[PDB]
RNA sequence: UUGACGAUCAUAGAGCGUUGGAACCACCUGAUCCCUUCCCGAACUCAGAAGUGAAACGACGCAUCGCCGAUGGUAGUGUGGGGUCUCCCCAUGUGAGAGUAGGUCAUCGUCAAGCU
RNA sequence: CUCAACGGAUAAAAGGUACUCCGGGGAUAACAGGCUGAUACCGCCCAAGAGUUCAUAUCGACGGCGGUGUUUGGCACCUC
RNA sequence: UCCUAAAGAGUAACGGAGGAGUACGAAGGUGCGCUCAGACCGGUCGGAAAUCGGUCGCAGAGUAUAAAGGCAAAAGCGCG
RNA sequence: ACCAAACCGAUGCAAACUCCGAAUACCCAGAAGUGAGCAUGGGAGACACACGGCGGGUGCUAACGUCCGUCGUGAAAAGGGAAACAACCCAGACCGCCAGCUAAGGUCCCAAAGUUGUGGUUAAGUGGUAAACGAUGUGGGAAGGCUUAGACAGCUA
């Protein structure tokens, strides 16, 4: 899926999710959008669960832009395995959402069809997203 | 494979701050290479070690092309 | 002029900073209303202690 | 186009904070050419009413501060991201000389019947929006029509072709650059 | 009208354009003689102007790049209390960064030397 | 001088015990309890599709949100 | 040596990444001189790339040895 | 029809990336007021820590898990509050009293004190456990859309 060609380190922190969002907020290439209004994170096959959604119900044409990429590995020990003998290895990639940002653009369709494929999308992803459009 | 080896922290920083009063040998700053140039009346020892040399107080003025950091002791 | 203050808090499950503004004015125990002389400097410790303080004039 | 506003003699944090979920209001300013900056109080009830018009973005309001009156446009939208709702308004006195800078709408008029689309299998793709201007205040621009209904499959349109009317300079040809403004294409 | 040595380190920079000689300065002539080149009078040095301001150097103009940069708002944060409590909110003190209006073709000092 | 076990026990040192023994410990494991649910097991949301046609008679890929403490676990609070 | 380490010092984990158990009689002292990589165009058998000439550079090179902090009085390079 | 450097424009992100950049914490100096530093000696005890709040590593941003930084309480602190509840709120017990005012928490009856006043809201026993998600539940606030030229429903082709 995506992910990072080649990486400058192996593994890396958990740290936080905190904040809004004021870049990242503003549509700049479609004219409709699904921005999210409220944190969480995103594990890279939703992605493509997502993506795959509403390249069917368009069928004709338009253009997609996905805005978001994961470059944040995470781990996880194996079972049966006692605590302290290292770290895990990873095992996906995972981008990191704050309310505001804006996560997928679709330009040259009607929005009345754009409004019901992005709730194909919407019921695939785990964070409470909105519709919102070009100004 | 296995990592732990960190060293030891030499304890590196900066002595005797903006209107300290000193003497001859006083430190002022370890270093690690440069961070602070040799101003008007400081030393600059064997490792970028800065000393006194003469009295009064410390300055820390930065002056010049380059925009370099110079520590001078002002008689005053 | 002067100003009256009242210890109306304890001083017990405090920080060690707070529980020496109030020492610094003068002040034993709760309800122990003291004068102070109002300069900059004994004005400034209340402003830190403002909570547990009634500055009643 | 008419807004009327208040003084605002409280600045801060929290005294701007309380403005929002007590009253109602919009903190904003006006700083222009010939005085000094003013800050002000607005609506958001307001506001909201011109924020949905099309072309008030390139267009002179005029404003009543008290009883005092002052055609004055807008550049800036500092705008809440979470919800989304105006935020403070940063607008703009106007001198009658002294050149000015917004921002203009598109429109892009005539894309029914295109020869890209007609003739062979057609899509537009409008990259760009919201050009800029460099104008003098005395005559505005509303928009710009665009009209891709022409020539080809497989042209890009840049800042060049268009045509900005009546001796009205692009920025993006003040320095040493030229956009793709939009492209038609085969669809996938 | 210049020349040396500083002060201050871009609001002093870069780019473009214009302009200055016989005082200064620079190029210039020749290396015989000092002296020099891991080869070369290129650089270094010596005896020297004619010749020239082309180049270089200084001055004078342009904000085109650069560089400084408000006000307002916003992020964060010390103490006290909250709540639906992997995150925020209220009272109070504090308050950027980014961007906007706009700015900038520097300012001085010591002598010799040009009204001076 | 490398017990480099780097503040270095001596010039000079490997193993077994289900035949075992003394002094201690829930400062510490195996059984049951306890907190936790990754794993489990029972659901529920979108619905690509197949079901001749027809997504919901029956199934339902790609993915999301829970409940029970039932087994493989995690930790080591109780009892040597 | 860096990170965890909370803008003074210090600070743990069978926490994430790397290196040493040496070289040098000049690779030291001192005086005198001098600047990088790269880009590009021209040029005999090299030829994407050797040497030479040229413009553009503005440390993107170099530093005996890991990384960090530095370096135009150059701490980098040459000669007596 | 390949792709694809490099370069221009818009667009995101780093514990081991910085052109920047706070609050606090540290140092040294100045003074006013209020109330205990240095040095040398004698005697020890301790070197199994616990939870909670705010910053973090690890874990599954799971555990009354575990290793750190800092403040507080237990240990070594009773009394009142949370039904019982070391460590959470309140407050630190020299002794006597059949005396008064208060803090957190409260005021129908067990159970000491308001069946107090005022303005609305919820009918589910919500209050007195919970998620995606669903729905002509209802209260408020701006919106528009059409309409005595006959709208929407309805019965009429």
């Amino acid at each position: 899926m995506l992910q990072p060609k080649r990486t400058k380190f192996r593994k890396q922190m958990t740290g936080h999710n905190r904040g809004l969002a004021h870049r990242g907020s503003k549509v700049s290439f479609g004219e409709y959008a699904l921005k999210a209004t409220s944190r969480g994170r995103l594990t890279a096959r939703q992605i493509e669960s997502a993506r795959r959604a509403l390249t069917r119900h368009v069928k004709r044409g338009g253009k997609i832009w996905i805005r978001v990429f994961p470059d944040k590995p995470v781990t996880k020990k194996p079972l049966e395995v006692r605590m302290g003998k290292g770290k895990g290895g990873v095992e996906y990639w995972v981008a990191q959402i704050q309310p505001g940002k804006v996560l997928y653009e679709i330009e040259g369709v009607s929005e009345e069809l754009a409004r019901e494929a992005f709730a194909l999308a919407a019921a695939k992803l785990p964070l409470a997203t909105s519709f919102v459009k070009r100004t | 494979t296995r990592n732990g080896r960190d060293s030891e922290s030499k304890r590196l920083g900066v002595k005797l701050f903006g209107g300290q009063a000193v003497k001859a040998g006083n430190i002022l700053v370890r270093l690690r290479g440069t961070k602070f140039h040799a101003g008007y009346g400081v030393g600059l020892g064997k490792d970028h070690t800065l000393f006194a040399k003469v009295d009064g107080v410390v300055k820390f003025e930065t002056k010049g092309a380059f925009g370099r950091k110079y520590v001078s002791i002002v008689a005053a | 002029a002067t100003v009256k203050v009242t210890l109306v808090k304890s001083l017990n499950g405090r920080l060690a900073n707070h529980k020496a503004c109030v020492k610094g004015l003068g002040l034993r125990r709760i309800n122990h209303t003291v004068e102070v002389q109002d300069t900059p400097e004994n004005r400034g410790m209340i402003n830190k202690a403002y909570y547990l303080l009634r500055v009643e004039g | 186009f008419i807004v009327n506003a208040q003084v605002r003699s409280d600045l801060g944090k929290g005294a701007s904070r309380r403005l929002r979920r007590n009253a109602g209001l919009v903190p904003a300013v006006v700083y222009g050419g010939d005085k000094e900056p003013q800050s002000v109080t607005l609506e958001l009830r307001e506001i909201a009413k011109l924020l949905e018009n099309e072309a008030a973005f390139s267009h002179v309001i005029a404003l009543n501060v008290g009883g005092v009156k002052e055609t004055v446009l807008i550049k800036a939208l500092q705008r809440h991201p979470a919800k989304g709702f105006v935020m403070h308004a940063d607008f703009l006195r106007v001198v009658a000389d002294h050149k000015l800078t917004a921002h203009v709408p598109l429109h892009f008029i005539n894309e029914e019947v295109a020869v890209g689309v007609k003739q062979a299998g057609g899509e537009i793709s409008h990259t760009i929006s919201e050009v800029e201007v460099s104008c003098l205040p005395k005559d505005l621009p509303e928009f710009i029509e665009v009209d891709m209904a022409k020539v080809e499959l497989g042209q890009i349109v840049h800042l060049s072709d268009l045509k900005a009317p009546k001796g009205v300079e692009l920025v993006q040809l003040a320095h040493g650059n030229d956009l793709a403004v939009a492209n038609i294409h085969a669809s996938r």
